[PDB]
């Protein structure tokens, strides 16, 4: 923001939000999965026990 | 006098307070255009040299 004016600095930025929003959106999907195998897990060790 | 195009100067500057203001308020500029800043936003940076 400090080297470019206002007009051309709202596509940098939204090149950089867009990333950073994205590369935490596929955090969130990657423990949907993993959520639903310790639920997996789970379920047996109550049935062990 | 300016040199030719073959040997041309170059001068360095450093160890000083550089002011744009008389730089950019000169009446027969035509041709100034920055690639990495905007003109503008000149007067509150500071360079390595």
């Amino acid at each position: 923001f400090s080297r470019l004016d206002k007009v051309e600095a709202e596509v940098q930025i939204d090149r950089l939000i867009t990333g950073r929003l994205q590369s935490l959106q596929t955090y969130v999907t990657q423990q949907l999965i993993r959520a639903a195998e310790i639920r997996a897990s789970a379920n047996l060790a109550a049935t062990k026990m | 006098r300016f040199a030719s195009v073959y040997a041309w100067n170059r001068k360095r500057i450093s160890n000083c307070v550089a002011d744009y203001s008389v730089l950019y308020n000169l009446a027969p500029f035509f041709t100034f255009k920055c690639y990495g800043v905007s003109p503008t936003k000149l007067n509150d940076l500071c360079f390595t040299n």
